Order: C-alpha cells, then structure tokens, then sequence
C-alpha cells in the first residue's frame, strides 16, 4: 500500500463475504485461501520502527571483520565498505553498536595498579578513525536501547533529550535529571589539530564509570570538554555513527589505558576482574536496519468512546482483560511477543531446547528444584501456553512437558508405581462393592465405582519465597487441579470437533503438537486420578460414544490418528483395562 | 618442531594425515537410517567391532596425544609461523578432522565412552578455545549419553565452565544438550548435577530468555495537533483535565495500567514516534510520550517518585489537569487541584503534541477538553488555553486510537499505508519578496 | 507384522536375549493354533493333515521359521523361557516332516550364512541336564526328615527333560522324510 | 533497613498486634525489575503470623508498619533479605528485593 | 453391532489399525499386540493380579498407609544415583519400617511388595558404584545389610526368599569383611543369616557356592589385607580378618540346629 492508500485483504474464510468468487473462481476450483480454517490468519506486515541486527555476511555494503589481539595489540572489530568506489554505492549515515550493553551500578556511591584494577568499576573502549574517513561525518558513544531514530541527516542537536524536574513544597529545584538515547561526540570537533591529518588515525576513546554514571572521552591522549551524567541501572550499547568516505570507515579497539578495565570485563560477568582485554564470539558488531517484519495481534482490546454530554465530555472505556506473552532477550534489553517465534527459526529452537532443561532439571522428583522453577514459569504463564491457539507446536510442547514434570510427574509415578499392588481394607464399603452394578449383567463404565483399595496420599505445598522454612521443599508445588481438569476437558472437547473437519490449521501447526501435548496432560490427569464421575463420564464419550453410552460423532478411537497419537491411545486403553482389572479384584476380596 | 629443529629438515606428513584422517572418518562412519534393518544392524555390527578394535589396539590415545601435540600453538599463525605454511593453512583442519574421529570412535561404544572417563577432565580444559569449541561439545555430547561413569566425574568446576560457554560464546542449543545430559542418564537422575545447573545459571535471568505474562495496553488520543516553530500563529500553553469514573486496581494478576500526560509526533507526521503500535507499552514508555500516574512521572520507560499531598495511584473520582507549555518547554500536573511537584522541562519540540491517555482493562476515564468537549473542574492556570480552541474550523473534535488498528473483523480491517505530513497543522504565512 | 517385529527383536544386535512377554505368549499362542488339538478313517486322517498343513502354512508364509531362527542365533546358547518357547513353536510348524518349512530353514541359513544358530545349538546341549544323585539324595533327605518342602515341584533332578525333548525333537523334526541336504548340512 | 511507601491508603489505625495472622498479596521484585514471586499469581492470598519468625525480616517490619486496607511499596535491603547468600535458584547473592503489598485482613 | 464392551471394542480397534496401515514405529505395535493380548487373555489378568493381592482390617488402615509411603519413597530413590541426602531419606525410610508394626505382623505382604528385592537393588547400585574404588557410603550398605537379616529373622518364607538371592550375595562377600564394626551388616552376613538354622536351605545350599567361599578363604590365607597395610599394619602374608569372617559363614553352612548336615 503506497502514501494515503487503504485497502482490504478478504481471504475468504467467510464464502459469503467475498463477492466474485462465485462469478470467476467458483466453478474453475480454485479455493478460497481461508476455507478450512478454524482461527483468522495472522498477518504480518512491515516494521516502521527500526531495530539493530547483526551485519549480515551477505550485505553488499558493510563488511565487518574480526581482528584478533595480538602480544603488542588488542582486539579490533573492523568496518569495512564492499562497494566504496562503485556505481549506485549508498553514501548515507549507517548507525553502529555493539551487541552487548554495560549496566550502571544500582545506586550511585556519593604500571597499572592491581588493587585499583580489582576494586574499580571503570571501562574503556577506543575507536580509530581510520586516515582518510571524514571524522566530522563519524560519531562515537553511547546509546541505549531505547534508540530507534533513523535520520539521514543526524546531528547532536536533534538527539532526544528530557529533563525531570523534581521539585519541593515552596518550589526549589533539589535535583533536575537529564535522561536521552544518546550520549556521543563527533570526531570533527573532538580534533585539537582538525582538519585532515595523517600521522595516524584519529584515536576517540570513551571511559564510562560504572559505580558514578559519569561518561568521559579522550580524544588523541586528552581530555574532551563533553561529558554526560546517566541515572543509575543504564544500559548504555558503544555506538558509532558514520557516513562512510573510504573503503576503511573505522574500527572498535577493545584496548586498555592505565588504570581502567576493558571493556569485556564489564561485560561479561566470567571477566569481571580479568584485566587483560577480550572480544569473546558473544560480542559483535550491529547495525540500524529496515528490513523486519511485525506480527499484527490476532485480538486487540475492546475500547468503546463516546460523548456522553456536552458538559461531561468524551468518555473512554475499557473493561475486558487481554494478556499476551512476552519474551525477553536479556542482553538486547528487548521484549518480543512469545507468538512472533513462528518466522524467529534461532530463538524458537534456543526457547524449546531451554524448556527441555527446564524439565530435565526437575526429572524425578527434584522438588526443590521444582519451586525453584515455578519462580522463572508461573501457573498464569503456564495456563496461557496451555489454552493459546497460535502457540508455535515445539514451544506448546514444551510447555505441556514443563507443566506435567513441575506439578503432575511425581504424583503420576507414584501412582503408577502403586498400581499392580492390590491391597483392600475390609470394611463395609468394601464388602458393598460387588461385579455388577445392577441385576442384569451389564459392564458399568470403567473407572465409575467405589474403590476401596489403599492408594497413595496426594500431598502439594504452595511454593512462596518470602517464607524460610524449608519444609516447603518436600511434596512438589501445588497448581489448580480443578481448572486444569475443566481447560482441559474444554479443549479435547474443541479439538475432537475440529479434527472430524480435517482442517489445514491445527494448533500447533501440526495435528501430532494438536493431540500429543493435550492427549498426554489428560492421561497424566486420568492416571492421578483427579476425574471424577462426571468428567470420566464426559471424557469417556469423547473417547467412544457408542460404546460407553449413558445407561454417531465420531470419537478419538476412530479420526485417522497419526501414530505418536495412537501410542497414547493405546496407553489409555491400558488404564482402563487396569481400572477394570481394579474392580473385579475388589469384587472378589468383597465376595471372599 | 617443539625442540627447535630445521623446518626443511623435519619430515611433516600434513596431506597424507588429512587423507588418512578423511578416511578413517569415512571407515568410522554410522549406518544411514534410509536403510533397511538388516543390513543397517550388520553395518552396526560392523562399526562397533572396529570401534572394539581400534580401543583395544589404544588409538583413541594416538588421537588426544596428536589433539594436545597441536593445541601447543595458539593460531593458524602460529602454525605457520613455526612449522611450514602449508601446514598452518589446514591446521584447522586437522584440528576439526582428529576432534570428528575422536567422536566416530567413541560414539555408540559404551566401553569407548567409559574409559575415555580419565581423559574426560584433560576434555573440557580446552572448551574455551574457539578452534576446539565444536568438537569438544560434540565428543562430550557423545561421552555423557553413553557412559554414566563420566557423570560420577563431572564436577562444580566443568559445570560452571560448560555454563560459562554459554555466556561467552552465545546461546548455542548444544550446551542446552549437554546440560541436558549432565541432568539425567538412562533414567536415573543426578541430584547434584540438577541442583548445580539450576543454582549456577537460573538465579542470574541473562543468558536464558525469560518470560512473563503483560497487560495488553491502548492509547486514545484527541483530534488536535498542536506545535511551536517560528513564524506561526500557534498559541503555545495549552490546558485540559482527565476525570477517573471508574478503576480496577487489579483485573488481572498483574496491577492496571493508567497513565496520562502529553504525547510529541516524530516530525510533523500524525504518527505517534518512538514507541511500538502495539503491546504493554504506554505514555511515559518512550523519549516522545510524558505521563503521570499518580506516584510517578513517566519518560524514557524510567519512573521517578514525585511527591503531592496525599500521594496516591490514580482511583476513582479522581481530577488530573496536564499542563504544557511550549514557549519554554515545560509539563506540569496538578491532581484533585493540588500542585504535582514535579515538571517535565527542555524536551525536543520539533513534532506536534497531542493529549494522550495509557490505559489496560478496568478503565473508565473522560476527557474534559473545555468548552463543550466537557467542563473543567478547576480554573486553567493563567494564560494556558484550553484544548478544545486548537481544533481546526471545518474539523470536528474527537478521541481516536492513537494508533490506526483496532478490534475488529480481519475482511473488514483497513490496512493503511504511509500517508501525508501533515504541515498544514502550522500555519507560516510565507510571502514571496519584494 | 507381528512376526516381522519379532524378527527384527531378533536380528537387533545386543550382548543377551531379554525375556519378552509378549514374545513368550504369542509364540505360544501361534504353537497352539498349529497343530490345534478310536480308529480313525482314511479320509478323516488326510484331513486332519491337511488341516495341519493349513495351520502351519499361516505362520511359515508369513516368516515364522525365520523367525525362530533367528531367535536361537541370537540366543547364543543361554537356555532361558525364550529359547523354550521358541523351540515349542518350531516344533509346531514342524510337524509332520514339513518339507516346505524345511526348505526355508535351510535355505535362510544358507543364503545368511548363520555360524550362530550353530553355536548356540551347541551351548543348548552343553546346558542340558542330566540326572543328580546328589540332588536327588538330598531331596530325599529332606522329605526323610518329614518336613514339607516350600515348593511342590521340587524338579532339580532333571531340570529341564520338556526342554531337552524338545530341542533334540526340533532337530529330528529338520531331518525327519530322510532330507540329505539338511542331514548333512547339520 | 525497610523503606516504605504507600501506594493506597489504609484506614490508618489498625494495626498487626502480636501474634495476630496477616492475610496480605504481595508481588515481588528484584531492583533490575524481575519478578521472582507474586501470591496473585497463584490467586492464593498469603497468611503469616508476627513475631513467629516465618518470614523474612523486611517483610515482617514492612507489614508490621503498614495498617489494614492499605497498600505500600517495600524495598528489603539484602542483609535482612536472604542476605549474601541468597536463596539458591530464585534470588541472586546480595539482591535487593522489592514487595508490592496489600494488606488484605487481620485475622 | 455396536461394540458394548471396552474389551470388544479394543480387539475390534487394534486388529483395524494394524491391517489399515503398516506401522512404522515398534514401540506402537508392541503397544498394540500387547493390549489384544491382554483383551483375550482375561484370566491372565487375574492370575499376575491376585498374587499381589493383600486385605488387611480396619484398624491398621493409617498403619499400612504409612509403610507404603515409607516404600514408595525407597522405590523413588532407585531412580535417583546415590548422594548423602538419598542416603539420608533411605535410612529414615528403613528405620520408618522397621518401627511399623504391619512388617511384623504381615510378612507376607511385605513379601508380596518386593520390599527386600528393592532393599537388594539400592545396595546393587552402592556396591557397584565405585567397588574398584574402595565402598562409598559404608553406613548405607550397613543399614541395608541389617534390614535384610532382620527380615531374614522375621520369617522362614521371607528366609527362603532372601536364600533365593544367594549367588549376588556370595559374589559381593567381600565388600566390608575387614573393616571392623561393620560386623553383623554385611552382603556376607545376609548371606549367613539366609541359611542360619534352615535345616532345608542348607541342604539345597550347593556346591559351587561353597567353593566361592572356599577360593575367597584361599585368597586370604594366601594374600595379605591391601586396605590393613595401606593404614600401617605389619605386612603379614595373610588375611586373618578376612578369613574368620569366612569362616564362620561356612560354620553356619555346615552346623545346623545342634546337628551337623554331612552333606
């Protein structure tokens, strides 16, 4: 869509709405694109607000090396032009930082020398422009995340800036805080000689104090008149801005000057009092780019506006909860949502492959561990992965297991591990029991019954942090039983309808990530024994109706099921073959 | 080479060891899974008698004697700088084809895998290394799947060195596996290596991503544009109050968000700048939006407390009247009519700002613009004018979605493209010179 | 399939035989079905045979003499409830001198060129048992003694004369109707 | 060692007395932001009794200090929060903690 | 034609699978075969079933709920490798049982739980961990070891069962002979006291057994102790610790309620 242009998409998951199909693509077959679908499409359109990505491999402009610190150097990340000299070159400012941040200290304090380089909070980085490259036209700083601001003319003057003022009763001024994105020089002013020079490359060097916030450039072994005081906990990225006049634009010098830390031991937490300088794989350089898209949200908030009066004017009204998750890159200090993992193939397999640890590390009945981990993944978290619909099939796999393992798996061995041991008490509802629950003999639905058999004690502690006690470790920690049996009662119901239509849009993508994660929490459920009478009644229907009616949609048995799905089929076959097995054991202890 | 000797004069066989290297690779490869069972278990057969043999005659020895022979040199350079550079061209290489043999003759061979438990310390020393990285991962991968010994030997130290990969050289799934591995072997689970794992990377929340459940939040917005540049017949102090008739402090598990205050265009688009259409994000969320909530003011997602009589979170019944002021540029707040001590002062003002209200669910809120768009509760601060007098003649004054998507039918949606600056909101007369 | 699962159980390479369930009730169940069971009539016993036939033909057309092989190669001369049951289920598609059935268990292990269902054959034997005066003077003291012995079995003597029957009947079973090739490939 | 906030106001002159249970929600956070822990996500409201050594001691002072109805920000300096070193899993080694709290009853 | 039977409509469901189409994965047709099985073979339920099939009075309810928390608990640590916190939970759980009166009064159901096989795997897992490399968790193997003799002790039919055990219990003899007050709690005194006054079990003792015995008393009368000179102790050239220990469990092998049994 060009400037001032609306249009409409109609994929016709509503035959009706659309209005030639009839006239041309009815009979020649085609197929609205939309026709077996249950949920709208997710559409993704472009991102207006630029983002910092990693300078491709492929990119035709900007080429980035890595210069490996020699006895006598330090590590350099160098930037390069492929295409300077050529035909239809770009020749506009290109915006710079590097992937990792340094994190001001929490509250502000009010040859080298080791014990100053062990207890000091002080780093370097240095930036050479190389002979060559206009300098006036090349930037070097800090910037935070917030920077989003891509200018083809940038200037230092139209960097965002606010100041706070904070103030007392009467009005005196008793702090005023300056905040912005951007806390950088220009290399033409920061020249003493000026002009071009060509004894060497121009060396900018920026030293950031961690524990003061206070941010300070030497320019060629002086000190600049430019300083910047930042508020405590900011992340501020190195960033160099440059409009490129050479082939060699400039290059990140990860060095060292007296009395000062590199810059990977702010870093990287492992470095933190190593003073010899790094450039680990972590770090590298990235860059301003358009090129991304944006995953429009499949429902938006229900806010009705309307003028109520004249005098009481325009009334805005909000009243529905809507909730989305959210995922945060730790080192970018960026959150995405969790559902724009669909077309991010590394984070989505990084994601899955974090949830598998997560259950491994808690396998077994590691209870403390357990608790541990209901801090990182909560039951709101886990019920939204659970009932979302758009949930990719590996994260919605890995959330099932996380669930089943944090809450459900120790109960479910036990019970399982208790389940070929028949031991009776004798008493009068025990000798009540008998094989058949009527005159006549008729198999009453397996399960359904009064089970007299010693079963084990079912036992959760609620997993708080502000208490001390230690007793909490023992049993895992308790989530709600009840609204886990109703949500998933709800959803085999939804899913053994929307299988029966054969539809191109299962949850999950694929029909084994629909039924496995679901099929395997109900049989976790059914195995600890939490249904009951009627949810056994109701899920025994979904299961087969015609067989176990109450004394032809067709049920689980009989959908052409992939294999994975049948596997636990079988096994819920086998429960109730053992409920069975149960009962008739039961009868005779009563008859004996 | 590491005695000293005459380069010429030593004999140093790098093509046919990267033949032979290629080769046994080959020899020691595993069957394909296309084939059919019989022959895919005789080619099982066969591998895991050559893998007998080879650990049996002592190669895998000859492998970390050559492994550690070549670590001596740091680089590729360096190689080349003391052998000949021919050799210091497939250095890597022959690093990368030894690491991948060492992995053929361990893989699968659980008698492989638990002798190589007293070499398996010797491993690990050598993971920082970025020439070694991979393969070390690979052959460790391969060792804790199939020995249980080795994860009787694996200590807090390797723990917190495969942990401290992650940090160094990025997320890579491979140290998720391993960890993975460290965890539980043929069913039985290792307590210490769990507890370990959990208390060396959970507490710290940065390598991993982390997730959290967030209140979706809209933004509604008058039909005015107001600015200030030179030359234009713009009043620059303006007026107008927000009423509270209704909030839920928490519909949700997390606490409601209500925010009011100003919001800035980046240049003269109508396009709210700086901030995402979508998401948790409000007034106050970014360098272009200023809010107040009541205990706050909100610039750059940064908060800061500010005091007024009776400080509260905003509820019900309750009055804020913004303020702005564009000759010196300046946002203050004043709530239930008492003076907010706090201000908002020297920002850009190059766009246009627009009135602007930050809301999650549980929200029932009027805007009081003067006039008839609603009376104001409170008498305007002298010279500030109301809101409601900025509105274009023809134009007709109404609270829109600051952003151009809402709830609705997906075939009834309207997607819009880019679309005009609208310079027209500054009025300079500009003559022509006589 | 079934009998495709089992043989590919079988052809799998591990260092011992489990004990399968399922392998030691279906084995059983396919050695009832073959043979299925005062002077009779000529028509009745012909019938009776062509029955068998029948019966065996169900499981040898489907790869059930493969299978038994492979599941005494494997077995690796460790008598065990497998090998038992295996032997049974031989002996049932074996009956009557089945030449068909014959053919095919030789020619798998020609064309395979099995030393294992050899060598195995042979640790079978040397397990064998055989009768313990020593055992069986001990039983008889202990029942001398007049206390009732905790299991009611007590077969130590001859541990095992149903598996030694059948495993020297299995391999008269391959030689029976006077077959050259098999008697001296054995 | 605990500051405190009000976020609400409470009826401001009842009290926990000694050995009395308080029924209160609370979310907690770390300085950086993090959640770690939040009774409202578990829609189980959290039961203490003062002066019983049940919870940490910021959190005692913090809800001994504010009244019923009223709801108030506590920052927990580390020495009476889990100290240095921590709580293993959840809160890193000398983390100062931040608690949203509303005192919900006295009981 | 409607099925009216989970068993019916299992068999009916199997069989449609497995000649609709060919199933790739082994594990979903063992699955499958070994359900169908189970559907005709009804009895077979009952008869695996019936054997762990225990009733008990009203009045020990809590009682034996108790002792099966205390085994669930010991058969949870069989996943888990060996720490000083799983030793910990097994010994509280082993005393737990021992304090219960149902061990007492029901030898049976104890028996039918496979309590003393579970007890059998655990100190399997600690002998084998590091046997090269010296016992580790010594306390552990004797906590197992007195459990095992005292439910030797309780009973001739749990005797009887612990004596079908003999062989593993013979080949870990050597685990803590030498070490002194580890006397009593030892694979080799389980052994003994699964023999001890049986007059039927020593006669079903065999031979080969002894002779493990016999080549285990040679080893020590011909080689000194390796952990008694590594801690000083003159280097005689035999093992006298060793082989008393030996000794007296061919005693109890030999001598039998007053009488000896020649053979």
């Amino acid at each position: 869509l060009g400037v001032a242009q609306v249009g409409r998409m109609n994929f016709g998951k509503d035959v009706s709405t659309l209005k030639y199909f009839t006239i041309c693509g009815l009979q020649e077959g085609y197929e609205p694109f939309a026709v077996n679908t249950n949920r709208d499409i997710t559409m993704w359109l472009s991102k207006r607000l630029p983002q910092f990505l990693q300078v491709p491999s492929n990119h035709e402009h900007i080429e980035v090396t890595r210069i490996d610190g020699t006895i006598d150097s330090s590590p350099c990340l160098k930037v390069t032009q492929k295409s300077f000299g050529s035909q239809n070159s770009n020749t506009d400012i290109m915006f710079y930082r590097l992937s990792m941040p340094i994190e001001c200290a929490e509250v502000f304090s009010k040859r080298d020398d080791y014990d100053f380089l062990m207890q000091t909070s002080t780093y370097y980085y240095s930036v050479r422009i190389f002979p060559g490259q206009e300098p006036a036209n090349v930037w070097v700083g800090w910037i935070t995340s917030d920077f989003h601001q891509y200018d083809t003319g940038f200037d230092l003057d139209r960097v965002r800036t606010v100041t706070v003022t904070l103030g007392d009763e009467k009005g005196k001024v008793h702090e005023s805080i300056k905040r912005s994105n951007c806390y950088m020089v220009c290399a033409g002013e920061s020249m003493s000689p000026g002009q071009g020079r060509n004894n060497n490359g121009l060396e900018i060097g920026c030293v950031v104090d961690a524990a003061s916030g206070l941010l300070t450039f030497i320019a060629n072994g002086k000190e600049l008149s430019t300083y910047y005081q930042v508020e405590p906990s900011t992340k501020l990225f190195p960033a160099v801005f440059a409009q490129a006049t050479s082939p060699n634009v400039f290059q990140f010098e990860l060095g060292r000057i007296k009395n000062v830390m590199p810059l990977s031991a702010g870093l990287f937490k492992s470095e933190h009092k190593n003073p010899v300088p790094q450039c680990p794989p972590r770090l590298h350089v990235q860059f301003l780019s358009h090129v991304l898209w944006s995953r429009m949200p499949n429902q938006f908030l229900k806010v009705d506006v309307s003028r109520i009066s004249e005098r009481q004017g325009w009334l805005v009204q909000c009243l529905d909860p809507l909730q989305f998750m959210s995922l945060h890159i730790p080192e970018e200090n960026r959150s995405v949502d969790i559902l724009e993992l669909t077309e991010q193939e590394e984070l989505l397999k990084f994601h899955y492959h974090t949830l598998r640890l997560y259950s491994a590390v808690c396998a077994l009945g590691n209870h403390r561990v357990a608790h541990a981990l209901c801090s990182h993944v909560d039951e709101p978290q886990l019920l939204y992965a659970i009932e979302n619909k758009y949930m990719p099939g590996l994260l919605r796999a890995g959330y099932y297991d996380l669930l089943i393992d944090i809450h459900l798996s120790s109960y479910a061995t036990a019970r399982l591990m208790m389940n070929n041991e028949y031991i009776v008490p004798m008493t009068e509802e025990t000798k009540s029991i008998t094989l058949f629950p009527d005159e006549n003999k008729k198999h009453g639905l397996p399960g359904i019954g009064l089970s007299t058999s010693l079963r084990p004690r079912m036992q959760f502690s609620s997993p708080s942090f502000v208490s001390i006690s230690n007793e909490c470790y023992q049993y895992s920690p308790e989530f709600p039983l009840d609204i886990l049996k109703s949500k998933t009662i709800q959803m085999l119901t939804e899913a053994v309808k929307e299988g029966s239509l054969h539809a191109r849009d299962p949850v999950g993508g694929t029909t084994e990530f629909l039924f496995v994660p679901l099929i395997k929490l109900f049989y976790t459920l059914l195995i600890m024994g939490i249904f009951h009478n009627e949810d056994l009644k109701h899920i025994l229907q979904l299961i087969e109706p015609s067989v176990f009616k109450e004394a032809p949609k067709e049920g689980l048995l009989q959908m052409k099921l992939p294999e994975p799905v049948k596997l636990q089929m079988c096994l819920l076959l086998q429960y109730l073959c053992d409920c069975q097995v149960r009962h008739r054991i039961e009868a005779i202890v009563a008859f004996s | 080479l590491s005695k000293k000797a005459k380069a010429s004069t030593v004999d140093l066989p790098i093509e046919s060891v990267s033949l032979s290297l290629q080769d046994l690779i080959g020899y020691f490869h595993p069957p394909d899974e296309h084939l059919e069972h019989e022959d895919k278990q005789n080619r099982l057969r066969a591998l895991k008698n050559r893998q007998n043999l080879f650990q049996e005659e002592g190669m895998i020895n000859l492998v970390l004697e050559c492994i550690d022979r070549l670590h001596v040199y740091s680089s590729a350079a360096h190689f080349a700088d003391v052998a000949g550079r021919e050799a210091g061209e497939s250095w890597k290489s022959i690093l990368n084809s030894l690491y991948e043999l060492l992995a053929a003759l361990i893989r699968g061979n659980r008698k492989n895998c638990a002798q190589f438990s007293g070499s398996l310390d010797w491993l690990i020393s050598r993971l920082e290394r970025l020439e070694a990285s991979s393969g070390i991962l690979e052959v460790l991968h391969c060792v804790l799947v199939e020995s249980p010994e080795a994860l009787n030997i694996i200590k807090e130290g390797h723990i917190k060195s495969i942990i401290s990969l992650l940090d160094k050289h990025g997320r890579n799934h491979k140290v998720l596996d391993v960890l993975c591995s460290l965890c539980v072997c043929h069913g039985v689970a290792v307590r210490s290596n769990q507890h370990l794992i959990c208390d060396n990377l959970l507490p710290g929340r940065d390598l991993l991503l982390q997730t959290r459940l967030v209140n979706h939040v809209s933004s509604m917005r008058p039909n005015i544009f107001l600015g200030v540049s030179e030359g234009s017949a713009q009043y620059k102090k303006w007026y107008y109050e927000l009423m509270v008739d209704h909030t839920e402090p928490f519909v949700t598990a997390e606490a409601t968000h209500l925010r009011v205050g100003w919001a800035s265009t980046e240049g003269y688009s109508p396009y709210p700048g700086g901030g995402e259409e979508w998401g948790g994000n409000g007034v106050g969320d970014d360098l272009f939006s200023y809010g107040f909530d009541g205990l706050h003011l909100w610039s750059g997602c940064i908060a800061r407390t500010v005091s007024s009589p009776n400080q509260h979170l905003l509820r019900t019944d309750d009055v804020i009247s913004c303020c702005l002021d564009l000759s010196a540029p300046s946002i203050s707040f004043r709530i239930n009519g008492q003076p907010v001590q706090g201000m908002f002062e020297n920002f850009n003002i190059d766009g246009l700002f627009f009135p602007v209200v930050s809301f999650s669910a549980g929200i029932k809120v009027r805007f009081l613009l003067g006039g008839r768009h609603g009376e104001f509760k409170f008498l305007p601060p002298p010279g500030y004018a109301p809101c409601y007098e900025a509105v274009l003649p023809k134009e007709k004054l109404k609270v829109e979605h600051s952003r151009e998507y809402k709830q609705e039918r997906t075939y009834t949606r309207d997607l819009l493209g880019p679309t005009v600056s609208l310079t027209q909101a500054a009025f300079t007369p500009i003559p022509v010179d006589t | 399939q079934l009998i495709l699962l089992f043989s590919r159980t079988a052809l799998t390479e591990k260092c011992k035989l489990e004990e399968d369930f399922l392998y030691m009730a279906y084995a059983d169940i396919m050695a009832k079905s073959c043979h299925d069971e005062e002077v009779k009539s000529f028509e009745e016993k012909e019938m009776e045979k062509q029955k068998l036939l029948y019966q065996q033909a169900r499981l040898h057309d489907r790869g059930a003499a493969e299978m038994v092989l492979q599941t005494i190669s494997a077995s690796k001369g460790e008598t065990g409830p497998m090998v038992a049951a295996t032997l049974k289920l031989g002996i049932a598609i074996l009956n009557g001198g089945n030449s068909t059935v014959q053919q095919k268990m030789l020619d798998y292990l020609k064309e395979k060129k099995d030393v294992g269902f050899f060598q195995s054959l042979a640790g079978l034997m040397q397990s064998c048992s055989v009768l313990d005066l020593n055992a069986f003077e001990r039983q008889n003291k202990a029942e001398g003694l007049g206390m009732v012995t905790e299991e009611g079995s007590g077969e130590k003597v001859l541990q095992d004369d149903e598996f030694t029957c059948d495993l020297f009947r299995f391999l008269q079973l391959l030689c029976e109707g006077h077959n050259s090739d098999f008697q001296n490939y054995l | 060692g605990v500051e405190i906030e009000t976020i609400s106001p409470g009826d401001g002159r009842t009290f926990p007395k000694k050995g009395q249970t308080c029924v209160v929600h609370y979310t907690g956070m770390l300085q950086n932001g993090k959640k770690f822990d939040s009774s409202r996500d578990r829609n189980k409201p959290f039961k203490f009794r003062i002066g019983k050594q049940e919870v940490i001691k910021g959190f005692e002072e913090g809800a001994a200090q504010m009244s019923l109805g009223q709801r108030a920000k506590l920052t927990c300096t580390p020495d009476v929060a889990y100290g240095a070193t921590g709580h293993p899993g959840v809160i890193p080694p000398n983390a100062t903690l931040i608690f949203d709290v509303e005192l919900l009853n006295l009981e | 034609k409607k099925s009216s039977t989970l068993q019916q409509l299992i068999s009916e469901t199997m069989v449609r699978w497995a000649q609709e189409s060919v199933i790739e994965d082994p594990e979903l047709v063992r699955a499958m075969f070994v359900l169908l099985h189970r559907q005709y073979d009804g009895i077979g339920g009952l008869v695996r079933a019936l054997p762990k099939t225990y009733t008990i009075n009203g009045v020990s309810v809590e009682d034996t709920i108790n002792l099966l928390a205390s085994l669930g608990q010991i058969r949870s640590l069989l996943s888990v490798r060996m720490g000083k916190e799983e030793e910990k939970l097994m010994i509280r759980g082993l005393g737990d049982i021992m304090n219960n009166k149902v061990f007492y009064q029901h030898p049976n159901l104890m028996r039918a739980l496979g309590m003393h096989e579970t007890v059998m795997e655990v100190m399997v897992n600690v002998l084998g961990g590091g046997e090269s490399k010296e016992i580790t968790f010594p306390k552990m193997v004797a906590n197992c070891c007195r459990f095992l003799c005292y439910f030797c002790r309780i009973s001739r039919q749990n005797q009887k069962a612990m004596f079908d055990h003999l062989s593993y219990l013979l080949e870990n003899s050597s685990v803590g002979l030498a070490s002194p007050a580890m006397r009593g709690s030892t694979p080799l005194d389980v052994a003994a006291a699964s023999v001890m006054d049986n007059n039927e079990l020593a006669l079903a003792l065999r031979e080969p057994d002894l002779e493990k015995v016999v080549r285990y008393l040679a080893g020590c009368g011909l080689q000194s102790c390796q952990m008694l000179v590594s801690k000083g102790y003159p280097d005689i050239g035999w093992n006298p610790v060793e082989g008393e220990r030996y000794l007296d469990f061919l005693r109890f092998a030999v001598f039998c309620n007053g009488e000896s049994v020649e053979e």
